């Protein structure tokens, strides 16, 4: 054997980590790193709006603190 | 936008996979070959002559019974109001009225299959 | 002296009750099933690993036909056709005349293999243990006119398959 | 050339392919689909080589012709044979669909099923055991090993 | 067909899935034994008898053999007649395990089909330790039987024996009790006695309609 | 023509580009196709007869046809629309020669459509079938067998009779 | 017990002669059990025996990679066994 | 980079079905007593390959009488939907973040029986044609009762979008607290997915090949994909709902394992199952459904919606 049935479903646990993996990876490497934002509402999405204006680089995930205040 | 890449790529991918069985193997079609399929005899009638559905009861009630799910769906916002009384009173009204509809479907014998 | 299979009746008490309507609810015979395809999964299977591991025989098997000889080397046959004349599916074909040395032997003996039945009553019938069937189960041909032997072809049979043919026989011939 | 050493290794790879992937259709007729049942049983597990059945003709690539095959039933088994895509093959078990049998010089049967379709395979006994149809079977695997349909297209 | 059990052409007339007629049409297995045997002896025609019914094959053979015992006047020796009702009964073992493990492969449950059919290849075993053939064997004869057994036949008959009840215990735990297995098989096929009298039903057709009758 | 030949196929399969393009609207060749079995039979014949030793033999059929309508009477038992344009001699050969580029069985080639638009040569001076005891088969009589399978549903089970015999041009 | 069944793997691989020979036997026969030698044949084959196993798998024999003019390195058949040893293999008698 | 995110979730998912396909069938042998494919690839782990390149190399078949378009659109929108329907699994980020993810995946799944429904027609064959109509029946029994026992569910996650059953389970299982909803689910999901003892629209013994007989080669193959992907996605979705992993924003990789663990369990529970039962009758399949299913799950819908309200357990975001 009943052990050797475990080879194919290791090989199935494998392809089936891929895509969560993938999903983290690539939402980290296109946001700065964090986690990207969620905008289930239009104020999330007016607060991304604001904060893409300021950045100045027109990438909403680059934030500026109080060294932007002076 | 990315919903419709999504759908637009898993499409092109599937139609990919039907020319690729279409196109790669080699073909040999003859008459027999591409014969309807029963069992090795050839069929009385066609296919596309009319099949009796004993159930055509349960699917209109099942076209009935669909819309009590679009008007029971929106329960998760409702249970924000501030007025929850009569909230909770319309929501029992409507599953009570579904319950009692399924009910004398079953008790007049609308539930069974013609025979 | 007869026996009912479905003739029993269920108990009306409120405890056996509840437990009909929990099994009824919960699903206990089906998880009771499952259980049972578990222990299955849980033991060694009854596999062979063919063709390096075979399935046991006996030496009554009945395969591949053959003709003998004597130790001398002369061949066992006398042309009698009693094996012909007993065949079910008239699947033997013998000729014969004298030998040169004045002797009874077969000029042709033609077993058709797509008519045999293999049932073993000519080597019943054969009185001096001149056709035989052997061990030998794996003879499968790629044309139809492989499987229609002739004398050549049964002597080459009993010269290859003699040394098994002989210690079947010696472990066998007091049963006959 | 480097053109023939890649149609060898592609002919390779699709004789591969269509040897370890074999589904024969469910198919039987007489006393000798008791022995095929029997090659799929546990002892033997013909599942274990790639061997599944199919119900489909359209989904099966063997026939194992396993009974007398009569005149009665002869245009149903053409017909099925018919209905199986491209390739297929045919494997004849037992006395019976060899050559006739016992009922060779009967009114009512076909002398061996070769009069009706080509066969690859041809499996003596009656009947032959499970153990002799799974040694026909792997002798037809290795036939369609030894195919050049790629090498021979190469020729042309 | 996988259902048809063979070589049967059920032409059916249904409405919808309801079956209104159904017309099975035989004889796509029809050999013609009956004259083959005309031109054989009795001896060469007691092969045909296995091949009739290739599921009881030693049960053939000894209703032959019984019938041409009968028109001979002999009588076998009380060995060769322990001899047969023992195969006798390992032949119904057998056709009994493909009865029901077919039945059930038909209805949608294949496991006890491979379960049983292990049990299959011990009796082939025995029948071919006894004859020669694994299930074509032409043991039974009119005389009695061609061979005595071989010297250690015996204890492995008791061996299987001693080990079979748990199989059909296995088996009946598989499907007696399973809710959809009695769906599927209670209240289904019912036949009264005296149409199954009348009929010409024998066997278990007519003990499941309760009438006490065994050969 | 038969039932795997490349002839009556040929002109069936011209329906999957849409039109059929035909040299001088095909009005300038006279084809005399032979059926197969008579073919067959007639090779037997010869072999069986001492009498053709040396002999010549031109096996051609009943009946002499215009390629216009022979093809409109093969689109007919087809069942499928048909929709003939002219197309000149080098646009056809340049089809013709852009499809010789394929490396599996090409579906047309340059010497393909320089035979079908070329008419069939008369030779009275040979022996033919008629010779060897064989009755020439007409196109009419066996044209369904090998054109039912180019049908769509529809038109599956049209009997034999159905489709009204073209027009030849005999003498 | 896990343990031993671990070890019993390391002893199996071991006993193959290394892992080429393991992984030959593995690809080769899809079998990596390890049995008593009870002879050779004069064509390469070896006959391994473990009455350990039930009756079926208490016998085997691993074909040679060459007979008479064919490389049977991955084609073998059942009909490559000479006939003293295809008595002992199929269980016909219990000497070898 | 968001069509590297389709292919790295796309090609993954095909080739777990393709290990799908030898697990079941080893699973099915040694519950029978046997082995199953353990000679092509050591530990048959090459015989999906084999069984792919073998299908795609022979020769697909056009019936006569079939209505080609459909015959050939039918297995396309089969593979594209079953494909599609994994984009918004929070695993545990989305793909696809949807407000209303469990509606879309509701929408997909009742579209998905039409790829049946056209290819048995178009088939222009009998059994077929049953096949067809048996997917009818099963789609009207168990629709109805799916949808309300999802809304009865998600009375407690307050929100249709799958990410917050992340963080309604922070603490417990939704198992312990709708077990009855969730065996009703399990039965539905098996019913969904044509799968023993609800197989009806094949029928192997029964209808042959069902509504997929005239089918042959790639075209099948993609009916076979797109049904054990199928598989697959049912169960990462009962996963979600009822056994809701726990996750840490800084390490997603664990919650990757523990779902993708508990799918494969569902998953291998899906072939426990039906390697131990029979089959239904199509009717007491909708009998069941119906009568047992539909009564209980409209008593559980009145008892979670009156709960929060007597409990003042009302989940947030209106
Ligand atoms: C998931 C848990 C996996 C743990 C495990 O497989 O242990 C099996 C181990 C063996 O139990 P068994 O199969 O009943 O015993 C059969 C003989 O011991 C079998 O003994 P053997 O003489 O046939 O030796 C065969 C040996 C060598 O055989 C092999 O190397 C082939 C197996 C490769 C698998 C990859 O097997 C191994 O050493 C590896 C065993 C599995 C490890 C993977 O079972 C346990 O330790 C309990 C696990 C709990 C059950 C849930
Ligand atoms: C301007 C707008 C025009 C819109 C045109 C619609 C696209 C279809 C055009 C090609 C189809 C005709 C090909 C043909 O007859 O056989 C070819 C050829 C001839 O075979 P034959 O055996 O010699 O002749 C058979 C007989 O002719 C008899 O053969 P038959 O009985 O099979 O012919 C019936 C066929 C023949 O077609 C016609 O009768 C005329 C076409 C007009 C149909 C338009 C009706 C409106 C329906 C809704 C709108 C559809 C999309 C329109 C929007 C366009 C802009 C994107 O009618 C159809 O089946 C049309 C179905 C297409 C609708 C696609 C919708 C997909 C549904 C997926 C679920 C949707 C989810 C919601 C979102 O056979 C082949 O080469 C193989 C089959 C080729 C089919 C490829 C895939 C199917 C068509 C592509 C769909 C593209 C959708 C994107
Ligand atoms: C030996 O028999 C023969 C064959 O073998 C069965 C053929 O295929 C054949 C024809 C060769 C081809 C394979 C024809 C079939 C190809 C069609 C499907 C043409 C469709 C191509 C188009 C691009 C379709 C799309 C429509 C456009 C407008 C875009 C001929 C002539 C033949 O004679
Ligand atoms: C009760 O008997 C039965 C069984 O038991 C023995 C079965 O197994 C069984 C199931 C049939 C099996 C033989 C499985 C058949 C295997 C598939 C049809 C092959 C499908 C595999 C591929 C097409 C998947 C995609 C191929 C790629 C390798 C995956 C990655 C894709 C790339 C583009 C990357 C049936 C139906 C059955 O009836
Ligand atoms: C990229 C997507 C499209 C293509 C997909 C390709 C999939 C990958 C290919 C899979 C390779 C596996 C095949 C090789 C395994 C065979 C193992 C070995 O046994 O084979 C032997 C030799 O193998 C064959 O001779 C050749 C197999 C492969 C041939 C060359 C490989 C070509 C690879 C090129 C890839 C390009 C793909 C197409 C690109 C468009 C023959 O032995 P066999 O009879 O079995 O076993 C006997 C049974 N016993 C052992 C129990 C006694
Ligand atoms: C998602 C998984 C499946 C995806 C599909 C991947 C498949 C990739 C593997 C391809 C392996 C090579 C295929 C070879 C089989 C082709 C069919 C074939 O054998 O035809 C043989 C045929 C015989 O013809 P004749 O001898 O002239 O006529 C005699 C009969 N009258 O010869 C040929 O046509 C061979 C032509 C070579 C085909 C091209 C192969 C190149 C690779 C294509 C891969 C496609 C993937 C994209
Ligand atoms: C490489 C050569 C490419 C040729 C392209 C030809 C395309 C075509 O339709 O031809 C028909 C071709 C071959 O048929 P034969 O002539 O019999 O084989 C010839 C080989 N001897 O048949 C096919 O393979 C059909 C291919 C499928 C068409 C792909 C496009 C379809 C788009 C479908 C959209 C709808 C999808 C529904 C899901 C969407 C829902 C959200
Ligand atoms: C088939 C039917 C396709 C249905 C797709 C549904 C997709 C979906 O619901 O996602 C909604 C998604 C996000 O919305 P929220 O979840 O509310 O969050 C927004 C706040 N941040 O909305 C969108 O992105 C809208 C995108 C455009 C609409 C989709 C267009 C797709 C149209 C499908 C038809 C295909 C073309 C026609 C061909 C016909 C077939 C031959
Ligand atoms: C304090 C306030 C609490 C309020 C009360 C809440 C408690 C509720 C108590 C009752 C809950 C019972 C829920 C059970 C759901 C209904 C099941 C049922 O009764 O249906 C069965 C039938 O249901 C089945 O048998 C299903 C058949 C399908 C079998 C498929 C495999 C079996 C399942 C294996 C285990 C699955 C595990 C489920 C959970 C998985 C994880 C999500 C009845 O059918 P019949 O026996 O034929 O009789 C009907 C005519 N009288
Ligand atoms: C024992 O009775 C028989 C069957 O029932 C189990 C069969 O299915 C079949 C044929 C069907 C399979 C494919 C062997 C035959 C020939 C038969 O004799
Ligand atoms: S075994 Fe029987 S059928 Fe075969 S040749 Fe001998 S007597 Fe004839
Ligand atoms: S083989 Fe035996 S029985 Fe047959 S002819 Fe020769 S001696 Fe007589
Ligand atoms: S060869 Fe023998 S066992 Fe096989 S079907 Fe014919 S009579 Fe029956």
């Amino acid at each position: 054997m009943w052990f050797e049935i475990l080879p194919g479903i290791a090989v199935m646990a494998a392809c089936l980590f891929i895509p969560g993996m993938a999903t983290a990876h690539i939402h980290k490497f296109t946001n700065g790193g964090k986690e990207k934002r969620v905008a289930h509402f239009s104020y999330q999405w007016n607060l991304m709006e604001r904060d893409r204006r300021i950045s100045g680089v027109n990438r909403y995930h680059v934030t500026k603190g109080l060294e932007n205040i002076d | 936008m990315n919903i419709m890449l999504t759908l637009l790529t898993n499409v092109t991918l599937a139609s990919l996979l039907v020319l690729i069985a279409f196109w790669l193997p080699q073909l040999n079609a003859y008459s027999e070959k591409t014969s309807p399929y029963e069992c090795g005899f050839d069929p009385m009638g066609s296919a596309r002559l009319p099949f009796s559905m004993k159930f055509f009861l349960v699917a209109i009630t099942f076209l009935l019974f669909d819309l009590e799910i679009a008007l029971l769906l929106p329960l998760p916002w409702a249970s924000q109001t501030n007025n929850l009384k009569t909230m909770l009173t319309m929501a029992l009204f409507l599953l009570i009225l579904l319950a009692a509809s399924l009910a004398y479907e079953w008790t007049q014998k609308g539930l069974e299959w013609a025979e | 002296t007869y026996k009912f299979v479905n003739m029993r009746e269920p108990s009306m008490d409120m405890k056996s009750v509840t437990d009909r309507a929990a099994q009824t609810l919960l699903w206990t015979e089906l998880v009771r099933g499952l259980g049972m395809t578990l222990s299955y999964l849980f033991r060694e299977p009854a596999t062979i690993n063919y063709p390096f591991e075979k399935g046991p025989l006996s030496p009554r098997f009945r395969g591949e036909h053959a003709l003998r000889r004597y130790p001398s080397g002369e061949e066992r046959c006398i042309a009698c056709k009693l094996c012909e004349a007993v065949c079910p599916a008239q699947a033997i074909t013998i000729e014969a005349e004298p030998r040169a040395d004045g002797s009874r032997r077969t000029t042709r003996y033609d077993i058709d293999m797509t008519k045999c039945i293999y049932c073993g009553f000519c080597q019943e019938a054969c009185p001096v243990d001149a056709i035989v069937e052997g061990p030998n189960f794996e003879f499968s041909t790629e044309t139809h006119e492989e499987l229609l032997y002739n004398k050549e072809k049964l002597l080459n049979n009993g010269d290859k398959w003699e040394a098994e043919i002989a210690a079947n026989i010696q472990a066998d011939y007091l049963y006959r | 050339s480097r053109g023939e050493y890649v149609v060898a290794k592609l002919d390779d790879l699709v004789n591969w392919a269509r040897r370890s992937s074999l589904w024969p259709m469910t198919f039987g007729l007489a006393c000798c689909a008791v022995e095929m049942m029997h090659m799929a049983a546990p002892r033997y597990d013909m599942d274990r080589f790639g061997v599944v059945f199919r119900a489909s003709p359209r989904q099966s690539d063997v026939m194992i012709v396993a009974g007398t095959l009569t005149n009665k039933m002869a245009p149903a088994l053409r017909k099925v044979y018919d209905q199986m895509p491209e390739p297929r093959y045919v494997v004849s078990m037992g006395s019976c669909a060899n050559g006739g049998g016992y009922y060779h010089y009967s009114y009512s049967v076909v002398r061996g099923c070769d009069r009706i379709v080509p066969v690859d395979i041809y499996v003596p006994g009656c009947p032959p055991t499970a153990e002799a149809l799974l040694y026909g079977i792997l002798q037809l695997q290795r036939k369609i090993k030894r195919e050049k349909r790629l090498r021979i297209w190469y020729r042309r | 067909h996988p259902a048809a059990h063979g070589v049967l052409r059920l032409v059916m007339e249904l409405s919808g899935e309801m079956v209104r007629k159904c017309d099975p049409h035989i004889g796509l297995l029809h050999r013609g034994t009956e004259k083959l045997i005309e031109y054989k002896t009795y001896l060469q025609a007691l092969p045909y008898f296995d091949r009739l019914d290739y599921v009881s094959m030693m049960c053939n053979e000894q209703a032959y053999s019984l019938a041409v015992e009968k028109l001979l006047n002999i009588q076998p020796p009380p060995r060769a007649q322990w001899i047969r009702v023992l195969f006798g009964e390992i032949t119904r073992l057998l056709n009994h395990i493909m009865a029901v493990t077919t039945h059930a492969l038909d209805i949608g449950a294949m496991t006890p089909f491979f379960w049983m059919f292990e049990e299959r290849e011990k009796m082939f075993e025995f029948y071919e330790r006894v004859s020669g053939a694994r299930m074509h064997a032409a043991y039974i004869r009119p005389g009695g039987v061609h061979q005595d057994l071989p010297l250690g036949l015996l204890d492995d008959i008791y061996e299987f024996s001693k080990n079979f009840s748990f199989r059909i215990d296995e088996l009946e735990e598989m499907l007696t009790n399973n809710r959809i297995w009695r769906n599927r098989t209670v209240d289904i096929g019912v036949v009264t006695a005296e149409d199954a009298l009348n009929y010409g039903f024998s066997g278990v057709m007519l003990r499941g309609s309760g009438i006490q009758w065994d050969l | 023509f038969g039932r795997e030949d490349r002839f009556l196929n040929y002109f069936a399969s011209m329906r999957w580009f849409g039109g059929v393009p035909l040299i001088s609207l095909g009005k300038e060749t006279v084809k005399q196709p032979v059926y197969i079995v008579d073919v067959s039979k007639g090779i037997i014949n010869a072999i069986k007869d001492p009498d053709a030793k040396g002999k010549t033999f031109a096996f051609v059929g009943p009946n002499r046809y215009l390629l216009f309508d022979l093809v409109q009477y093969i689109f007919a038992v087809a069942y499928r629309p048909f929709l003939p344009y002219p197309l000149p001699h080098f646009a056809y050969r340049w089809v013709g020669r852009l499809f010789e580029v394929s490396p599996f069985e090409p579906w047309t080639t340059r010497d393909k459509v320089e035979r079908v638009h070329m008419s069939d040569m008369t030779l009275p001076h040979l022996p033919g079938l008629e010779d060897l005891g064989i009755q020439a088969t007409p196109l009419e009589l066996k044209a369904i067998e090998v054109l039912r399978r180019h049908r769509t549903y529809r038109w599956l089970t049209s009997e034999m009779e159905d489709v009204k015999p073209a027009k030849t041009v005999n003498i | 017990e896990l343990v031993q069944v671990l070890r019993r793997g390391l002893q199996q691989v071991s006993g193959h002669g290394g892992l080429r020979g393991y992984l030959r036997v593995l690809f080769r026969a899809n079998d990596v059990r390890v049995g008593t030698l009870v002879g050779e044949d004069k064509y390469g084959n070896k006959y391994y025996e473990d009455n350990k196993q039930f009756f079926g798998r208490h016998r085997w024999v691993i074909y040679t990679t060459e007979m008479n003019g064919r490389d049977t390195f991955w084609d073998v058949d059942g009909s490559m066994v000479p006939p003293e040893w295809h008595r002992w293999l199929h269980c016909m008698t219990d000497d070898p | 980079m968001f069509m590297i995110n389709i292919l790295s979730l796309i090609i993954p998912i095909l080739l777990a079905v393709a290990f799908l396909t030898l697990v079941e069938r080893k699973v099915l042998g040694y519950m029978q007593l046997r082995k199953g494919p353990n000679v092509v690839g050591p530990y048959g782990l090459l015989q999906p390959i084999a069984d792919a390149l073998k299908l795609f190399t022979k020769e697909p078949l056009r019936p006569a009488t079939s209505s080609i378009s459909m015959f050939i659109i039918a297995p396309i929108l089969a593979l594209s939907l079953a494909l599609t329907m994994w984009v918004p699994l929070p695993m545990p980020y989305p793909l696809i973040n949807m407000n209303l993810g469990v509606l879309f995946m509701l929408a997909m799944s009742s579209l998905a029986v039409y790829s049946i429904l056209w290819s048995g027609w178009a088939s222009n064959s009998k059994y077929a044609l049953i096949g067809a109509l048996r997917a009818v029946a099963q789609t009207i029994s168990y629709e109805v009762t799916l949808a309300i026992i999802l809304l009865s569910v998600l009375l407690m996650n307050g929100s249709y979008t799958l990410s917050t059953l992340i963080t309604t389970q922070e603490h417990i299982w939704m198992i312990f607290t709708s077990w009855p909803l969730a065996m009703m689910w399990f039965i539905s999901t098996l019913a969904e997915t044509n799968r023993a003892p609800f197989d009806l629209t094949e029928g192997e013994s029964e209808l042959v090949s069902g509504f997929n007989v005239e089918y042959a080669a790639g075209p099948f193959a993609m009916f076979f994909m797109a049904e054990y992907a199928n598989i697959i996605m049912m169960n990462a979705f009962t996963a979600i709902l009822f056994l809701g992993a726990s996750h840490d924003p800084h390490t997603p990789e664990l919650y990757t394992i523990n779902f993708v663990l508990k799918t494969l369990a569902l998953t291998i529970t899906f072939l426990w199952i039906r390697a131990s039962y029979p089959r239904f009758r199509y009717d007491q399949l909708m009998h069941l459904l119906w009568k047992s299913f539909l009564p209980l799950t409209l008593a559980l819908c009145m008892w979670h919606i009156s709960l929060p309200i007597m409990t003042a357990s009302i989940p947030p975001q209106s």
